[PDB]
RNA sequence: CGAUGUCGGCUCAUCACAUCCUGGGGCUGAAGUAGGUCCCAAGGGUAUGGCUGUUCGCCAUUUAAAGUGGUACGCGAGCUGGGUUUAGAACGUCGUGAGACAGUUCGGUCCCUAUCUGCCGUGGGCGCUGGAGAACUGAGGGGGGCUGCUCCUAGUACGAGAGGACCGGAGUGGACGCAUCACUGGUGUUCGGGUUGUCAUGCCAAUGGCACUGCCCGGUAGCUAAAUGCGGAAGAGAUAAGUGCUGAAAGCAUCUAAGCACGAAACUUGCCCCGAGAUGAGUUCUCCCUGACCCUUUAAGGGUCCUGAAGGAACGUUGAAGACGACGACGUUGAUAGGCCGGGUGUGUAAGCGCAGCGAUGCGUUGAGCUAACCGGUACUAAUGAACCGUGAGGCUUAACCU
RNA sequence: AAUUCCUUGUCGGGUAAGUUCCGACCUGCACGAAUGGCGUAAUGAUGGCCAGGCUGUCUCCACCCGAGACUCAGUGAAAU
RNA sequence: ACACAGGUGGUCAGGUAGAGAAUACCAAGGCGCUUGAGAGAACUCGGGUGAAGGAACUAGGCAAAAUGGUGCCGUAACUUC
């Protein structure tokens, strides 16, 4: 089947920023929230690498909120504006599931700069 | 009025706006070449043979390709006869194709369910399981006690016993269609249908009361 | 899985110490609860400025799971830990006067509007 | 189960099938043909062309492949120098093979791996 | 158990009809071997698209 | 009595009907909400924890109901052995005493290699009497059946207030079967990283084995679920007990005799599947076959010339087929499996060289390197040249067609 | 009470409830002082209850690697 | 009684890690277990891993599974100290 493949080209994006885990996002959402549309500034991490396309669910993390805040907007959705991007991270792994068994002050994410 | 034979090719979800995911089934439905139209000097009943394939030169048999000779030079696997009621056909007209389906969107689909071999005694058959300790050993997954004592003193029909499972039909009545293109042969539905990726089934507008 | 001997945190202001759930309510032959189900409780530790005492048995409402809530658009809206807020059996509504932070959204959706007006900035 | 693999079960551990393969290469390399049954010889034949492939990649890091396998002084002058050119003249295939007549004393079909260069 | 009677001569049937095989239809010849090969096989002397390719 | 396991559990179930729940009808000290309480109907439904082996009971708490009973108080060549119970101990009661005690408490080994019946799946042989390939009917056979919470109808009706309906819906949950693999989790011993000890490649490399898969973290493909979806309806026919209209034998009376109007989840229809071992072998289309003769008083054959298979079986390469049978895709009118060259997911910047540093170690070339099942190109490797099972238009009767 | 009909004495503790464990009271039908009365330390392949741990024991099972069962070959028993 | 997954008092005493005759990876030396060929089903069975709860199991913590070392700080009732 090559029509399958294709149904979802024409629900992806076909330009974007480079991001992978570990980067800062800024992502600006509208998330509903309320009854009439209206913009917010979320804050956090990328914990994401999306190459799976119109499902990958584009997790962020914000471990400077208490014990640390986790949520997904999907990829390819509605509920998103834009991304910056203009600060990025340099760690070793793209899962990061220890932040899910490790205490924060112990799991504070990496820049490791020489 | 008839029916569409097809190629289930996956399932996947399609959304709304700002939410709600839409899980749908995505079928390929490449024309219906039609073979054969009954009461016109053939047969006492008024019913259509749609076909679809068309098999390989070297392959193909003389008893199946002589009963194709009338509709053209291929073998197109099967017939597929359907009844015909609250319409028509004739000799003439288009291989039939998803154009069924742009005014009436609700349908029922017939498939063969769940060709997974032979499960298991209890992975088939959704039984209780006894102690794996407390001094109980040997038995676990055995059917159990298949009976009583003396009176009824016999084995039930319409029980539960092993042997080979699957690949035996369902019919789904509730189902309603999100796209079709006829131009790239494209059939999507709203939820899961019977059979794993490659069944061929039998989609039709619905006739329920 | 939420169920009998399932041991919760309150996010009750001033509320127990220690509290674990009984059966499960809502349904019969019901199995297990999750976000948005209440479920009988009972108190193990109430602290010492509690207004009830061990052996005691109230109904408390699962606010967080660590299973999260499902269906928003094919994804989940996951979560760490077990909390529950205790209520009031007589008087309805939550036992204490105050909630311990945002808790969840979910509560201003539908059900749940005359608990989040008592606290929750949600 | 089995209800993804493509391999054959043999007989035995996992331990001792890898072994085995690795066993028949550690001849095939220095005798150039090997007799054995078709289940072995169908397996091996995925096993020895990677051998046969990395003589022609004498490369910075790719060198520290296969120097913990077959570790005797009477094929190092054969491995890579020997057994890249045989091959690199050739820009493809490494090995010839045929199925045999089945054994009177058990049931296994037979094979005859042959290297595409060999001169006996 | 045991058997409390010897069955009627019929009561073999499908282990009758395995009880000596050769599991084949029907082994075919070649004009260089002198006892008979399995279909796209090799003879008992190496024999092979008509040209020997192993010694024996 | 030359043996027949008994109360309890776990597991697998079934019958009754004096009906607990559900569908209904009726009396009432039926105002309303309820209770008291009886009969039509057995299609469907009907309990968890603390103590106790508990049957039973005492309490705690759920629920559409927490109904009763049969079946050797169902199912130990079903598993178990908590209770009943010897062989040991000890307190009491009894006896001169050994000892006894259904006085009491504690403790106490459970054998198994399947004929015929029963039941699930699945072959060969034979039956359909010309053969081979596909599609289709219908003598019969099974499956299903709801239910909490709340508001609007309605705080209306009813009643001194409190309290609180028929009607007939609307939202939101539960139980149960069936379905997919889309989620999103689990699994993931043909992929990568982190790592302890020791052996190996002479030694340093970094590439391997063993140590629970030595330990830990991820993961493609495959699978799987604690995933996400739908439904038994409705529309009607006819009935139960029962309620009425009209009305009689019996000039009255009456729901019944004539007649017509209804009446439940039960009965019938509708709804889904199975069905030609259907000897009681139904139908429709395609492909294959229509010549003689010798020898013999012969539905017994033994040969010869002339002339025949459709398709299968075999061969494998293989499969999302499969215990074995049995079955599907494909093989030069050529992608069945592998091999090569690319694309992708996963893992995470390697190894050299270069640089900084006392060194461990790190940083740049480097989004590096490594790779499997995921899918795009390509016949690189293998499938080569014969036989076999299978003919001669298949006995007779009845009516009609054509000549 | 390893002694007692009524018994799950009975008040109270432990518990969501507790025929089971404890503190206590003493109608011991029929305890009791070297066939001793009764309690500690220390011990036990020792009795019973509560709580923290462990976790597929349980809730609800599912995959992953292997052995037998499955199909034969050679050799070929047992109770009935 | 078997060409039997069983038995048999003492003695010697390498390396690496180790307190060691524990334990593991190795050496020297020894051994490869005298059914062969295949398949990869129910059900049994040696094991690994598990969302998220958690003894809720059971007559009874019976098996699974965990605990587990070296050093310092710290340390209750009862006691013949």
């Amino acid at each position: 089947s090559n029509i399958i493949k294709q149904l979802e080209q024409e629900q992806m994006k076909q330009d974007v920023p480079s991001f992978r885990p570990g980067d800062t996002v800024e992502v600006k959402v509208w998330v509903v929230e309320g009854s009439k549309k209206r913009l917010q500034a979320f804050e956090g991490v990328v914990i994401a690498i999306r190459n799976r396309g119109l499902h990958s669910a584009f997790t962020v993390r914000k471990i400077s909120n208490g014990e640390g805040v986790e949520r997904v907007f999907q990829t390819h959705s509605p509920v998103v504006d834009s991304i910056s991007v203009k600060r990025r991270g340099a760690v070793r792994k793209a899962k990061l599931y220890y932040l899910r068994e490790r205490t924060g002050k112990a799991a504070r994410i990496k820049e490791r700069l020489n | 009025m008839i029916g569409l034979v097809g190629k289930k090719v996956g399932m996947t979800r399609i959304f709304t706006e700002d939410g709600v995911s839409i899980p749908v089934t995505v079928i390929e439905v490449e024309a219906n070449r039609v073979t054969q139209v009954k009461d016109l000097a053939n047969d006492g009943y008024r019913a259509i043979q749609v076909t679809t394939g068309a098999k390989k030169a070297n392959r193909v048999t003389k008893p199946e390709a002589g009963h194709f000779a009338k509709a053209g030079v291929e073998a197109g696997r099967g017939l597929w006869e359907f009844r015909l009621a609250e319409g028509e056909e004739f000799t003439v007209g288009q291989s039939i194709s998803v154009e069924l389906f742009a005014d009436v969107k609700k349908v029922d689909v017939t498939g063969t369910s769940k060709g997974k071999g032979f499960a298991g005694t209890v992975k088939r058959w959704n039984f209780r399981t006894q102690d794996a300790t407390h001094g109980n050993s040997l038995s676990h997954r055995v059917p159990g006690s298949i009976g009583q004592n003396q009176t009824p003193g016999k084995v039930f029909k319409g029980k539960k016993m092993a042997g080979q499972m699957g690949n035996e039909r369902v019919t789904v009545q509730s189902l309603d269609v999100v796209r079709v293109d006829a131009e790239r042969n494209l059939l999507l539905v709203k939820g899961a249908v019977p059979g794993a990726t490659g069944s061929d089934l039998i989609v039709k507008p619905a006739v329920k009361a | 899985m939420i169920q009998e001997q399932t041991m919760l945190n309150v996010a009750d202001n001033s509320g127990a110490r220690r509290v674990m759930c009984i059966k499960v309510l809502g349904g019969s032959h019901r199995r297990y609860a999750g976000v948005g189900d209440i479920i009988k409780i009972t108190i193990k530790e109430a602290i010492p400025r509690g207004k009830v005492k061990k052996g005691d048995v109230l109904k408390a409402v699962v606010v967080r799971t660590k299973k999260g809530v499902r269906r928003p658009d094919g994804s989940v809206i996951r979560f760490d830990g077990n909390a529950c807020v205790l209520l009031n059996n007589n008087s309805e509504q939550p036992i204490g006067t105050r909630i311990f932070g945002p808790v969840t959204r979910e509560l201003r959706s539908e059900k749940f509007m005359k608990i989040i007006s008592l606290a929750p900035e949600v | 189960m089995r209800h993804r693999k493509s391999g054959r079960q043999l007989n035995r551990n996992s331990s001792h099938r890898q072994a085995m393969f690795r066993n028949m290469a550690g001849s095939l390399v220095r005798h150039e043909i090997i007799k054995t049954t078709l289940p072995k010889a169908k397996e091996l034949r995925r096993v020895v062309e990677p051998l046969i492939t990395l003589a022609k990649t004498d490369s910075v890091a790719n060198r520290r492949l296969a120097f913990a396998r077959t570790r005797d002084n009477e094929i190092v002058a054969k491995l890579f120098n020997e057994l890249g050119p045989r091959f690199a003249s050739r820009a493809g295939g490494y090995t010839r093979i045929l199925k045999c007549g089945f054994r009177a004393g058990d049931n296994a079909p037979m094979a005859y791996i042959e290297l595409v260069d060999r001169s006996e | 158990a045991v058997q409390q009677n010897k069955p009627t001569r019929s009561k073999r049937g499908m282990r009758r009809s395995h009880d000596a095989l050769t599991a084949v239809t029907s082994l075919s010849v070649d004009k260089t071997s002198g006892e008979k090969h399995l279909r796209h096989h090799i003879t008992a002397d190496g024999y092979y698209r008509g040209r020997k390719v192993i010694a024996k």
